[PDB]
């Protein structure tokens, strides 16, 4: 979660992307829309002799 | 008191194209950028929308079936336009709600009401007072009310065009009116403009009672007792379809254009391919 | 035993420390219990969302 800085209309609660997951969510307590990031997925890969 | 309004003009039902106002945000969820298909009512493009007038050549209340929602836009300047009252049967057995700006406030009372045959406030003219008017000639099982902030509200003549654009939408989805609004402050002649706008919901009012039937609520100007005078006023009402709709969101999340599937082959190409 | 090249064996995952937890602020307590002790139930044909 980081701070979310896109433009955001009050009754606008969450704040989706393209594939409609929210990627900015509006905190209950405080109304401060909120960057959702995804977490740091790859592949491990062995280079050998 | 309640008084009824005699040898008024009939409103002939004239009929005038609709355009691509009557768009509202389906929900509160915010997508930027994005091309969005939804499916939900809208107001069709170009559609027929009734014009009633109570410039004061005629005069029109009448009971307008409250069908899927409707679209209002209200025309004016003096903002003569007070509000609306929406019910089932409205003869004092059923549930109803009378939602206006009556004096100051924003009041939203679900009472079974005395529905006078005639509604009408009374405004003075260079007084700029309402007189009492009696909407409901009294109240009894009083169910849901709500009374708004107050606010200073304009009751004064004012000659020229129809300044403002007052535009709702009212859908009533399970046991609740939706009103989805917005303002223009284009003024226009005699027409209502084309154009698109984006209405933003305001009250999900949780009624939970099944509205066939509506009035809008008009106010009176007469500058003598009992001559019962109207200033120029003009308003359009317009039925919802259940149609898709084509949604382009901006950068900021705001609606911007439309498209109606359903409208034209070509349209139908732009929802298929998604693309404008 | 493997002869040389690169080979891909694994997904790597990034576990989530803890939890951030937001909701509203109501703290009015609800009368459900009320609804289950109400005094009289009406009945079946009268039942009452
Ligand atoms: C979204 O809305 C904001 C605010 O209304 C717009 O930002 C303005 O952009 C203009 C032109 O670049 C500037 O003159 C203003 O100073 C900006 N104001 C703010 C508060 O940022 C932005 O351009 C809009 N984006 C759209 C319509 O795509
Ligand atoms: C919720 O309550 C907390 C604790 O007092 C407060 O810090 C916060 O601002 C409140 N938020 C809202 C929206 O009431
Ligand atoms: C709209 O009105 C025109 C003429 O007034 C009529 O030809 C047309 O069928 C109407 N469309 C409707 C009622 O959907
Ligand atoms: C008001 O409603 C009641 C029943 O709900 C009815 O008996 C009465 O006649 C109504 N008032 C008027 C003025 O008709
Ligand atoms: C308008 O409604 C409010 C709320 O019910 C009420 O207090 C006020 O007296 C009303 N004014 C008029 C002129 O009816
Ligand atoms: C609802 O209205 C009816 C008459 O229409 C009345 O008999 C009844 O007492 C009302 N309910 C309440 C809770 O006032
Ligand atoms: C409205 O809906 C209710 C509930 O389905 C139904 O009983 C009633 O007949 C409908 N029409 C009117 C005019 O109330």
């Amino acid at each position: 979660l980081t701070p979310s800085s896109k433009r955001f209309q009050p009754f606008q609660q969450f704040g989706r992307d393209v594939s409609d997951f929210t990627d900015s969510v509006r905190d209950p307590k405080t109304s401060e829309i909120l960057d959702i990031s995804p977490c740091s997925f790859g592949g491990v890969s062995v280079i050998t002799p | 008191k309640c008084l009824d309004f005699d040898d008024r003009t009939p409103p002939a039902n004239t009929q005038f194209l609709s355009s691509h106002r009557g768009v509202y945000y389906p929900d509160d969820i915010f997508r930027s950028n994005v091309l969005h298909l939804v499916q939900d009512h809208f107001l069709p493009f170009d559609s027929n929308v009734t014009r009633f007038i109570t410039f004061g050549l005629n005069f029109d209340n009448p009971i307008i079936p409250f069908k899927d929602g409707i679209y209002f836009a209200a025309t004016e300047k003096s903002n003569v336009i007070r509000g609306w009252v929406f019910g089932s049967t409205m003869n004092n057995k059923s549930q109803s709600v009378i939602i206006m700006n009556n004096s100051t406030n924003l009041v939203i009372r679900a009472c079974n009401f005395e529905l006078c045959d005639n509604p009408f406030f009374v405004v003075l003219k260079s007084n700029n007072t309402q007189i009492p008017s009696y909407i409901f000639n009294n109240a009894f099982n009083c169910t849901f009310e709500y009374v708004s902030k107050d606010f200073n509200l304009d009751l004064g003549e004012k000659p020229g065009n129809f300044k403002d654009l007052r535009e709702f939408v009212f859908r009533n989805k399970d046991g609740f009116l939706h009103v989805y609004s917005g303002y223009q402050p284009i003024s226009a002649a005699s027409g209502l403009p084309t154009g698109f706008n984006a209405l933003k919901p305001i009250f999900k009012l949780p009624l939970g009672i099944n509205i066939t039937n509506f009035r809008t609520l008009l106010t009176a100007f007469p500058p003598r007792p009992d001559y019962w005078g109207t200033s120029a006023a003009a308003y359009f009402v317009g039925y919802l379809k259940p149609t898709t709709f084509m949604l382009k969101y901006d950068e900021n999340g705001t609606i911007t254009d439309a498209v109606d599937c359903s409208q034209n082959p070509l349209a139908e190409l732009k929802c298929s391919v998604k693309s404008f | 035993e493997i002869d040389k090249g690169i080979y891909q064996t694994s997904n790597f995952r990034v576990a989530p420390s803890k939890e951030v937890v937001r909701f509203p602020n109501i703290t009015n307590l609800c009368p459900f219990g009320e609804v289950f002790n109400a005094t009289t139930f009406p009945s079946v044909y009268a039942w009452e969302r």
